């Protein structure tokens, strides 16, 4: 009779046909991506497209529903996530141009091509050469050739569409009622009702200001490191007091450190811990492989695998005949239905990657019982982090040691400890700075802060005072040098890498209390402890339904993002770095010193 | 698509009772009047097995 009656009705209508249409477009798109072939191209467009129309009238009918007389906080949940217009608050002109405008980026981003002046014969790709050509090569002017030629022709095709982007962005959060797109960005974080646990849109970049100046530091030193070890690199074009090379960063964009390992290296003369050779040995399959990391994940105290996951999930090539997406990928079909697309080698790395997308589907399979628009992660990080913690569990010498992996004579010294940390920080904390940089930078002229034509110069300056990277050159406004990176592209979020680095070490100390392990973090494994299982599944059950305040605190007692847990797993590390250091000068200028 | 069940209903159902009604659900004030809609829902939804 009420209007919450009315809306728990249609919320079971909703949920019932959401589940089937879901499940019916899920399995489209699964077809697609494990079998490309025309007639899967034509149904996935044909699902997505009845998916997409589908959750257009079941807006179009909970916009009727007003929100200030409802006092049930999940009824609250369901009809604010379903109530979103997203690109449809505009008129249809402004709403083609807007998806004309996405899919030309799309085209754009995929089909780029960029190659030598004067031998067009054939030219080189972005994914099979440019990334190779950045993360292999040692020579400085054809490293920067590449750099310079690239943002030079995605940037001059780019600019003006990023122009007519950030102002349709910008009209489309107005009309849903949020200050700017990067308030709507960080409307996924937002918690409204809840008293103690109420999270606002604005507090956020505080929050993140609050745990990068305790970041800074740390990153500081390894950049100091990283600049010593590329002074070995580079003899003469790097400066000490100044910033490092653009272009000298081991990717195109520097988001990832992880491939100056072999540049960087703090004792080259140590073997790694990398144990593909013992899988090559002993014939370690896919299939066995995966049934370790079930192992793993029944010694926790998570539930196993079902049966429908063993049959219907291709964890194997299929053969040249038909082709598939190599991308590793968790899939949750609906309807009790869990599968991974995976192109399995037989490597460390994928070992690891098998437990992270392991994590994932477990974190899908613990939301099962919930209604179908809260089968999510409270927030955009949490997701990740759940799989990331279990790459950081099976990654330990105790973990490779206990399955057989790694020899039981193997010598655990604090050289190994040291590059295996570094290693780990040129992955993790390199990406720290420049995903706070980008998200800062989207979020000022999403905001109207940054003037129109003083883009480039505000970016290379924050990239200055922030990263600690300086350009080759200076670039004008007609170069496009952001929007070269994949997610800003393409319309993604950029702060739940950030979000998931800090909720992978919150976590991790979290099990590592709960399972109580006497000695130092990154030594921690979580296998064969059931307490930290369930103290994690608390928070895997719930999914959506609860603030991710409210998870937080369940799972590390606090309510706040914490950085606390990052800083106390690189310790020792931190520690090497003050002490190689001495000599080197921490910290950097803003000064155009060394180019 | 030939299992079915009933999804709303205005009562619980009495022990060993069967319903076989298809009259439109009218979960508020307006009158159904026969035709789906909002706020009016066809009872009998599908189970569909795969
Ligand atoms: C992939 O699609 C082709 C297209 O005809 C089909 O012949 C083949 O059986 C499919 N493979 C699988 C595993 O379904
Ligand atoms: C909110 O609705 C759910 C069903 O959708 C119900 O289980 C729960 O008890 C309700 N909460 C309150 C506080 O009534
Ligand atoms: C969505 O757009 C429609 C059309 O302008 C509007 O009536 C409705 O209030 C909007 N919903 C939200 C949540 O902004
Ligand atoms: C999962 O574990 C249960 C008991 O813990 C067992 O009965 C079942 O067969 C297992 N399933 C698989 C696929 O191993
Ligand atoms: C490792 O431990 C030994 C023994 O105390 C010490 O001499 C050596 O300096 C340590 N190395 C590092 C890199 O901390
Ligand atoms: C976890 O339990 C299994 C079986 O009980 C055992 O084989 C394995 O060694 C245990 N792991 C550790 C680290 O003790």
């Amino acid at each position: 009779s009420t209007i919450e009656e009315q809306a728990k009705t249609f919320l079971d209508k909703f949920n019932h046909e959401a589940e089937d249409l879901f499940y019916q477009s899920s399995l489209a798109s699964w077809n697609y991506n494990t079998n490309i072939t025309e007639e899967n191209v034509q149904n996935m467009n044909n699902a997505g497209d009845k998916w997409s129309a589908f959750l257009k009238e079941q807006s179009t009918l909970a916009q009727m529903y007003p929100l200030q007389e409802i006092q049930n906080l999940t009824v609250k949940l369901q009809l604010q996530a379903l109530q979103q217009n997203g690109s449809s608050v505009l008129s249809e002109d402004k709403s083609k141009r807007l998806n004309t405008i996405l899919n030309t980026m799309s085209t754009i981003y995929s089909t780029g091509k960029v190659c030598n002046p004067d031998n067009p014969q054939e030219c080189l790709l972005l994914e099979p050469g440019l990334n190779e050509i950045m993360a292999n090569s040692l020579d400085y002017n054809e490293r920067l050739w590449a750099w310079e030629s690239w943002r030079s022709e995605v940037g001059k095709q780019l600019r003006p569409l990023y122009e007519e982007y950030v102002v349709l962005k910008n009209e489309m959060a107005r009309a849903n009622h949020y200050e700017d797109y990067g308030d709507y960005w960080r409307g996924d974080y937002e918690v409204n009702g809840v008293d103690g646990y109420d999270y606002s849109r604005g507090q956020l970049i505080e929050d993140v200001e609050h745990t990068f100046e305790e970041i800074k530091p740390l990153y500081e030193h390894l950049h100091a490191y990283v600049r010593a070890k590329l002074m070995n690199a580079y003899p003469s074009y790097i400066s000490p007091i100044g910033c490092l090379p653009a272009h000298l960063l081991g990717d195109m964009w520097g988001r990832f450190w992880t491939n100056l390992y072999s540049l960087t290296v703090p004792f080259g003369q140590k073997p790694n811990i990398d144990v593909t050779d013992a899988m090559v040995d002993q014939a370690w399959d896919a299939q066995r492989i995966f049934k370790e990391a079930e192992k793993f994940f029944v010694s926790v105290g998570l539930p196993n695998m079902t049966q429908g996951f063993w049959e219907n999930s291709m964890l194997t090539d299929p053969g040249n005949v038909q082709k598939a997406v190599c991308h590793p990928t968790a899939w949750d079909l609906g309807k009790g239905d869990f599968r991974i697309l995976m192109c399995t080698k037989v490597t460390m790395d994928d070992f690891l990657t098998a437990h992270h997308e392991m994590g994932h589907i477990q974190y899908d399979m613990a939301y099962a019982a919930q209604p179908f628009l809260l089968r999510n992660g409270a927030n955009e990080g949490f997701h990740e982090a759940v799989g990331e913690i279990m790459s950081l569990s099976a990654a330990t010498p105790k973990h490779l040691k206990s399955i057989g992996l790694l020899s039981p004579d193997f010598q655990e010294d604090n050289e190994t400890e040291i590059n295996f940390l570094l290693k780990q920080a040129l992955t993790i904390v390199g990406t720290l700075p420049f995903t706070y940089m980008l998200e800062k930078w989207r979020w000022m002229v999403f905001k109207g802060e940054i003037p129109k034509d003083q883009w480039m110069k505000k970016w290379w300056e924050m990239k200055r005072e922030i990263v600690g990277v300086v350009e080759p050159v200076p670039h004008d406004e007609t170069y496009c040098d952001p929007a070269s990176l994949f997610h800003v592209s393409n319309d993604y979020s950029f702060i739940r890498y950030y979000t998931r680095t800090l909720y992978q070490f919150q976590f991790q100390e979290a099990l590592c209390q709960a399972a109580k392990h006497e000695g130092p973090l990154h030594k921690c494994d979580i296998s064969n402890s059931t307490e930290a299982g369930q103290k994690l599944f608390n928070m895997l059950r719930l999914g959506k339904s609860e603030p991710w305040t409210l998870a937080l605190e369940n799972v590390v007692g606090a309510k706040n993002m914490n950085v606390r847990p990052l800083l106390n797993y690189f310790e020792p590390l931190f520690t090497w770095l003050k002490d190689q250091n001495k000599n080197s000068f921490v910290g950097w200028s803003t000064d155009w010193s060394p180019y | 698509y030939n299992y079915l069940y009933r999804l709303f209903r205005k009562s619980n159902l009495k022990p060993f009772e069967r319903d076989i009604s298809t009259e439109i659900y009218q979960a508020g004030n307006k009158p159904c009047n026969g035709v789906a809609g909002f706020n009016c829902y066809f009872p009998l939804r599908s189970y569909g097995f795969r």
